[PDB]
Formats: structure tokens, C-alpha cells, sequence
């Protein structure tokens, strides 16, 4: 039902700033809690960020604190991730994900960082 | 309290006093300037190196001078003779209560880099080198062994504490024998009443001051873990769930526990003062030779047990709430982390610190409920003590 | 209790020769001739169907035929509160240790299962996670149910001792009540006696049975422990040091403490001694004289001060002993993790084996604490029925 | 201590098959040897490991009963005689020491159809 489209392509120098979206579309998701999740080159998916229905709340994960800022838009029905200073480790594939009765993946886009 | 402390309405309220306002200067703003002119940064460490760390002997600085014009004005106000243990010595228990406080937090905030090196490990084979797991415990060794000695000597104090305590009730007591030797039972109240009360009084309020003392150092901790635990199970996600439901959890069992154990204490008492009956009857028998007879000692036992069987089955209900409480916990701290493991938000570290915080405050209240089981053994002591000093005054 | 000293003798005789044959060709046979197998499951319905009652019903077999056998020897009036309420207080302590047991046992499927799903996200889907609590709920409720009926049934077993005696003391009283403080030891003391020894044979009891359940657990754990930390590779390694360690820590806390109990019985005995000057004061004028009582608190400052310094000593053991404690079961597993021979699961079950099997140790030195005065009582007990 | 294992090879699903770990450089009597298998396209798995004497053998949880290790501490080899090869036993084996430091062999494809 619940198709998620991430626009934002990568291939950016290192130390930059990015803006990921994740327009969603079918089945409204005003009432939901959305994560974006990496996926390295050859290693597990790692979680990078979550928000809340009311986009008032947003958690980050450890290592991307203070430098990813997650937000919302629930008249588009998306979820932006706005990404500061980028490091070389962050070269990965950037997942959203969504769960409206069963679990809904996005499309990766790539981020590619270049030192 | 008289025979110990100086006058203790007042000195019990001034204490509290003292200690708002030293938190409201310490925990506010204005407890940071002697780190901003001292350079205590605020990166303290994972190992024992916190406790001697610039931070940690600043609040140590800070306590001494509070406690020390505490004391100065307690001891120009009213000179007395114990002054240097009731105000000195209590003191420096709760600074060691404070202190075992934060060892426990260290070891809580120690338990997340090990287990994220345990998962990091168990993932792939020969990953992690075996050096890298003794260090992390030669860390823990560091912090231990510190908990290992002061709290030796915690008990070393409390006691001898306690023991003054004794000496400021009895060399009191024995200074009024002769006005103070007609009452019944003399010579138990000045003997072992005398240690019972100050034992259980002490004990208490350590258990009180220790609940109060964890609540406010692993609400912050539970806060800043929340940060990694976006959606708690079945409700969804909540602002700052993981607290506020650890925090209802806590209350809740603690509020069933008190609800059904209301008549607990009452059942209690009537069954001591049966018994009591029943042995003031046996000592009346003891010489009068026709007290004790076959229809009277049958009535009381038969009284006694009919007292005894109404508690033997309140405490029936009282042990199904208790220990369904205590068997649905161990598996709700993992319960309220189930959504953040399947989502993979949390470490294996994470949640081991969260399960330690949620088990260690879980402690705190039931050591708290064990001191409230002995309440009325405490309140029948003071309830003596007054009533046998009464006469005199 | 029909003839207590042949009574606990042949007690523990026909506990040996049960063991004795359901650990032999009888336990098998019994199996192979009903049908069982040893498939017991790791949810509650292990604690029913053919492996469990079997055993069931050769311990009420048993048990059954004991009763018989003392009722027919030598009948007393609480031959139906000593004889089967202590088989009934024995039999619940065994499953209460076989509850702990199953609970161990699923700490390994629970954990494995964590770390699959903290292996990769959204790899485990939480609905498996809900199953596994409803399978550990569904053990926990035994537990919350049989125990709460075994401090019923074991309070009123107590008080049934009490009322016991009670019934031969004061059936006595013309002929007792000239003994001093006859009305302590009638009233006082039988509830102390009764509680005390009570709750001092169950926690023996059950350290034994502790240790039994969890040695084999802990042998069937020991084949994914190929090699100890610094030591290398000892044949049963990991029983043999959780055993050493244990029984080491509680011969360090009985060495240091051996002048524990008598610290303490001087404490009591200058204790009574105070009391005893009071009491000839409180109906006197020359006595409680201020340098007697002066010299008596002298005393009983000294005596208190001399166990206030030993247990300084024992206690820095005991605290050491529990703080090293705390992670000496993860020590033991270091190499495994390192070298990736357990999983999450099986190092939570070791670490929980090795916890149940400290307590069992440790419930040994903790009885300790009243050992004393449950010593003194029967002491004063047999006193009183002596001059009788 | 350079781990030459040389037991590789092809074999049908519910076949039988001989691992060998020949050591070249110290010897290794003193030493438990493992027995590592790498899934492919997963992470390296414990098989087996052997005490210094061929009496202690211990298997993981998955290959116990069925994969047996045996030791010939004269030409300082370890055997794993691996027989009822599931098709799900298709990996690389490695062998593995540590003496002073970790030394793993080269792995050896085994690789079982359905
Ligand atoms: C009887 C005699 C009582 C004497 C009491 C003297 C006044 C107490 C002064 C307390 C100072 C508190 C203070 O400085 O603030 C601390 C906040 O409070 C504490 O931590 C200590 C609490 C002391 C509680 C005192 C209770 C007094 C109650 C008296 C009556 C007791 C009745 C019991 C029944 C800051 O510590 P922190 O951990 O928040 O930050 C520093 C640390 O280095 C950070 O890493
Ligand atoms: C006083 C009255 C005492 C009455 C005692 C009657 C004899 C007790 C008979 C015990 C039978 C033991 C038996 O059948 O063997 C079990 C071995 O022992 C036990 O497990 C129970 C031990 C009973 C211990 C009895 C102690 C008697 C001591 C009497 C005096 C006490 C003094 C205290 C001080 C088998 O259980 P398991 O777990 O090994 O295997 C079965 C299970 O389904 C497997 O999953």
C-alpha cells in the first residue's frame, strides 16, 4: 500500500550538507512513527534516526548526534533528514522505513562521500 | 533524641533546611561557577578515576563546608555533649551513603562500553582479542575495590554511631534510676530497648535517605537513556516513555503492594498483644498456683490461634501480589525494550545498562518495603521508650 | 514427630535407597513400561505429562508406604502434620528448585533470540519476542501460585509444632511451673524453636537440592567451554572452577568468622548479665550502685567494640568475595566469547547456573546469622524439660 | 606455525569426508586446535576444538554428533571426519592455533549438493 520515495541523490565532497526525503505515498501516516536507517558497504543495516507522529520528538543514534537533524512535514507526507558535516564514514545506502500494519522499506539512494 | 541530639524538632527541620538550600545552590544556577573558575571541565571518566577527578573533589569541597558551618552554628546555638557525633557523624553517613550512590552509578555506566564489547565480539569469531576483555574488567576491579573498603568502614562508624547513641539514652536513663525505678519494666527499657530503638531508627532513616538518594541520581541516567528508546510496546510511542513508564511501574507495585498490606501491620499487633496476653497470664501462674488453669490457657491459645490464622491468611494474599510483582518484573524492563531491540535503536550495552537502572531502583523499594516491615516493631519501641520516660518528665 | 532420633534416621535411610533405585534401572523401566521419553519442553507443560508424573507418583508411592510404615510402628496424634506435611514441605521445595530450573532453561532460546535480532534490525519481528514471554509467563504463574500456597501450608505446619509441645507443656504445668521464667519458655520460645527449625532444615534442604539440579545443568554446559582464561584447558573446567570458586568463597567467610558466634554469645552473656543487675535493682536500694553499673556498661562496651572489629574483617571478605563475584561467571567465559564457541543464550544460562549455585553455597553461612540463638533455645528447651 | 590444510574437495549431499590441518613450523602439543567454518556470504562459525591430548573433543551445537576431531600428535596434525554432510554443510574450513600469537590456515571449500 504504503509506497516511500526518496528523492536526494548522493555523490557529494566530504564535509558538506545533504537533504534526504522520504514523500510517501498511499495510506495516510500522519499517526506513525518513521525511522530512517544506513546500510554501509558490506556491513548491516545500522539505525540513523526516528520521529514522531507530531514531528515535535526526534531521536538520533549515537554516533549521528548533534549532527543530523530529522524533521517532518505531514502536508506532504514526509520526512526530511538534513545532514551537516559529513565525515567519510558516512558513505553508505540511506533506507526510510515505515510500519503501517506490516513494515514498509523505501528505495536506498546513495550518499557517496568522497574525502 | 534529647540525650543525643541537640533539641531535635528543631534540629531534624534546620537539617532539612540546610540541605535545600545547598542543593537549590548546588543543582541550580550557581553550582557551576566554582567549576568555571576552577576548570573542572565535565568529562569525567568510565573508571575510578571520578572519584578524585577535579569535579568529584569540588562537591567533595563543597560538602565540607556546608556540613562544616552546619555544625559551627549547631555548636555555638546549643553546646552538647554528643555534638561530634550526632551532628558530625550523621553527617558523614549520609555523605557515604551519597558515595556508595554513586559507585553504584558507576558501575551502571560502566556496564555499557562492556557489553557492547561482548556483542562486538560474539559477532564474529577472533574479532575481539582477549587483552581487550581483561582491561574492562581490570576497570571494574577499579571500581569495586573502592566500594569494597568504604563501605567497610560505613559499617565500621554506623555501628559504633549506633553504640553512642546507646551510651547518650543510657547514661541518661541511669542518671534518673532513682526517680525512674518504680515503673514495670525498668529494667528492660534501659537494657534493650535502649539498643533496639536507636538500631531501627538508625537503619531506617539510612534506607529512606539511600531510596530517596538512587531515585534522584538514576532519574537523569534513565532520562538520557531514553533518548535511544523511541516507541515503547502496544501504546506506541510516548514523550519520555521509558522513565515515565518505569516510573509508573515502581509506583504501582509499590501503591498494590501498600494496598493489600494495610491490614498486615493491625493483624501484626493483634497478635503480639494475644500473645502478650497470654504470657502476662502464664506469669500470674507462675506463683499464684490457681491462675493458670486448664480453662483459662485454653481460651488464650485458643484466642492466639484464631489471631494467628486470620494473619497466616491475609499474608496469603499479601505473597500473590508480591510475588507476581516480582515474577512479571526480570522481564519487563526487556518487555519495555522489545520494539527497540527488534528495530535495532539500542546496543546490547544500552540495554543492560537500562535493565541495571530499572533492577536497582526496583532494590531501593524493596529494601524500602523491608524497613517498613519492621515499622512496628520500631513504633512499639518508641511507643515504650515515651510511655516509661513519661512519669519522670 | 514419632521417635524423632530413629525418625530422622530412617527418614533420610528411605530418601538414600528412593534415590538410590529411581537414579538405577527402576527410573528407566518406569519410562519404558508407560511410555515416556525425555522430551521435557522448555513452557510450563513440562510440569505435567508422562516424564513428570511418573515421577509424581512414585514419590506419593513412596512416601505413601513411609507413612504406612511409621503409622503402624508407633501412631501420634501429628502423625499427619509431621510425617506427610514435611514429605508435602520437601516435594514443594523440590518443584519450586525444578521451577528455577525450567526458568534457567529458557534463559538460552530467550537470549539467542535477542541477539539475533540485535544481529540486524528488523531481522526478528517482535511477535516472537511476545511468544517467548508468554512461554516464561507461563512458568512464572506456577511459581507465583505453588509458593504462595508452601508459605501457607508451611506457616501452618509451624504452628502446628507449637501447639504440639504446647500441648505437653501445659499439660505438665503443675509439675513445670516451679522452673524460672517457665512462662517465656512455654510462650516465647516454642514459636522461636518451631520458625527457626523449620526455616533452617527447608534452606538446607533446598541448598542441597539447588546443588543436585544444578550440577548436571552446568556438566551439559561445559562441552561449548573448551579452554578457562589462564589456566588453559581443564578437563570440566567450568564445573570444576564454579565449584572451587564457590567452596572457596564460603571457606574464606567460615575462617574468618569462626569468632563471629563466640563475639556474639559474649555480647548476649554480658547483655543478660546488665539485665539481670537491673532486674535485682528494680525492687532494691543498694544495688544498680553507679560504680556496678558503670563497671557492667564498661563490659559490655568492650565486648561489643571486640565483634565490631572482627567483623570488620569479615565483612571485607564477604563484600570482596560478592563483588568479585559479580563478574567471575563472565571471567570464566571470556575465552568462549573471544573465540566465539557460545552464544548470548548460553552465556546468560551459565551466568544464571553459576548465581543459583553461589546462593545454594551460600545458604550455609547465611544460616549462621541465627544458628546462635536457635542453638540457645533448644539449649534453653532442654534445660526446662530437664528438671521435669 | 603455518597451518597447511589440505582435506578439500567436492562431495554429494549425505557423504563422508576427511579435514587435515598438517603444522609446519612449532610444535603444537601443547595447544587446543580449532576447527572454523566460514558460510558463504556469513560469518566465521565454530566447529570443533581438541585439547592438547585426542581424549577432550568438543563440537558446537549444530555439528555435535556427527562431525568427530581426533588428534595424531606424531606428524602434529588434526583430523575432522565429517560424515552425514547436510546440503546446509557447504562452507570454507579453516583451522585455527594460537601459539603466542593467533595463526589461522587456509581454508579448504567444501561444498555438498542436494
Ligand atoms: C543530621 C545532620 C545532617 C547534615 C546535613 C548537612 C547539609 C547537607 C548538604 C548536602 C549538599 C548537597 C549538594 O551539594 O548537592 C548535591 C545533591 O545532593 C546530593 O548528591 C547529596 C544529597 C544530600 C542529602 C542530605 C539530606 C539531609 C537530611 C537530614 C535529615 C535526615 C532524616 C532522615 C530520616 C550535588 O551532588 P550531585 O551528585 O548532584 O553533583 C555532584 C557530583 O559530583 C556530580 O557527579
Ligand atoms: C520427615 C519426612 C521425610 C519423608 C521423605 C520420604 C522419602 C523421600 C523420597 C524422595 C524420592 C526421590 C526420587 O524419586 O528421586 C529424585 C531425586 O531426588 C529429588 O529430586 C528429590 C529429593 C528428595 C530429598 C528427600 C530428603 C529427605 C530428608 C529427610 C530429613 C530432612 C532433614 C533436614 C534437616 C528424582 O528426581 P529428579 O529431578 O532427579 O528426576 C525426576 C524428574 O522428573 C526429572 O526431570
Amino acid at each position: 500500500q504504503v509506497q516511500l520515495v526518496e528523492s536526494g541523490g548522493g555523490l557529494v565532497q566530504a564535509g558538506g550538507s545533504l537533504r534526504l526525503s522520504c514523500a510517501a505515498s498511499g495510506f495516510p501516516v500522519i499517526a506513525n512513527v518513521m525511522y530512517w536507517y544506513r546500510q554501509a558497504p558490506g556491513k548491516e543495516r545500522e539505525w540513523v534516526a526516528a520521529i514522531d507522529s507530531s514531528g515535535e520528538y526526534a531521536y538520533y543514534a549515537d554516533s549521528v548526534k548533534g549532527r543530523f537533524t530529522i524533521s517532518r512535514d505531514n502536508a506532504k507526507n514526509t520526512v526530511y533528514l538534513q545532514m551537516n558535516s559529513l565525515k567519510p564514514e558516512d558513505t553508505a545506502v540511506y533506507y526510510c522505513y515505515v510500519k503501517v500494519g506490516s513494515h514498509y522499506w523505501g528505495q536506498g539512494t546513495q550518499v557517496t562521500v568522497s574525502a | 533524641f534529647k540525650s543525643f541530639f541537640p533539641k531535635p524538632g528543631t534540629f531534624f527541620l534546620s537539617a532539612f533546611v540546610w540541605a535545600l538550600i545547598a542543593v537549590i545552590f548546588w543543582q541550580a544556577g550557581g553550582g557551576d561557577w566554582v567549576a568555571r573558575i576552577t576548570g573542572a571541565s565535565g568529562q569525567i571518566p568510565i573508571s575510578a578515576a571520578r572519584f578524585w577527578s577535579l569535579d568529584f573533589l569540588i562537591f567533595y569541597a563543597y560538602y565540607i563546608v556546608c556540613v562544616g558551618l552546619f555544625a559551627l552554628f549547631w555548636f555555638i546555638y546549643s553546646p552538647h555533649r554528643w555534638q561530634y557525633w550526632s551532628i558530625l557523624g550523621t553527617a558523614l553517613i549520609i555523605f557515604v551513603t551519597w558515595f556508595l550512590v554513586e559507585v553504584g552509578v558507576a558501575v551502571n555506566a560502566w556496564y555499557a562500553p562492556f557489553y557492547d564489547l561482548i556483542q562486538t565480539a560474539l559477532s564474529s569469531p577472533h574479532k575481539v582479542t582477549i587483552e581487550q576483555f581483561y582491561r574492562e574488567v581490570g576497570v571494574f576491579l577499579g571500581i569495586a575495590l573502592i566500594a569494597v573498603v568504604i563501605s567497610v568502614l560505613n559499617n565500621f562508624f554506623v555501628s559504633h554511631y549506633v553504640f553512642r547513641w546507646r551510651t547518650a539514652m543510657n547514661e541518661y536513663y541511669m542518671a534518673n534510676w532513682q526517680q525512674l525505678r518504680h515503673i514495670e519494666g525498668a529494667a528492660q527499657r534501659v537494657q534493650e530497648d535502649t539498643m533496639r530503638f536507636a538500631s531501627t531508627l538508625e537503619n531506617m532513616g539510612v534506607s529512606f535517605i539511600n531510596a530517596i538518594m538512587t531515585l534522584i541520581a538514576f532519574l537523569p541516567v534513565l532520562v538520557t537513556l531514553s533518548a535511544h528508546v523511541p516507541e515503547l510496546p502496544i501504546i506506541g510511542h510516548i514523550p519520555y516513555g521509558l522513565v515515565i513508564a518505569a516510573i509508573v511501574w515502581s509506583l504501582m507495585g509499590t501503591g498494590l503492594l501498600a494496598v493489600v498490606g494495610i491490614k498486615l501491620p493491625g493483624l501484626e499487633f493483634k497478635n503480639q498483644r494475644v500473645e502478650a496476653a497470654y504470657r502476662k497470664e502464664l506469669v500470674y501462674g507462675e506463683d499464684d498456683a490457681t491462675r493458670a488453669t486448664p480453662p483459662t490457657v485454653r481460651e488464650l491459645f485458643s484466642a492466639v490461634r484464631k489471631n494467628y490464622f486470620r494473619l497466616y491468611f491475609h499474608y496469603m494474599y499479601f505473597n500473590i501480589a508480591r510475588i507476581l510483582y516480582l515474577q512479571v518484573d526480570n522481564v519487563f524492563g526487556l518487555f519495555l525494550l522489545f520494539p527497540s531491540i527488534v528495530a535495532g535503536t539500542i546496543t546490547l550495552g544500552l540495554m543492560t545498562q537500562i535493565t541495571n537502572v530499572f533492577g536497582q531502583v526496583r532494590g531501593a523499594f524493596q529494601y524500602l518495603i523491608n524497613s517498613w516491615t519492621t515499622l512496628v516493631e520500631l513504633m512499639s519501641i518508641y511507643k515504650r521508650l515515651r510511655s516509661f520516660e513519661h512519669e519522670l518528665d
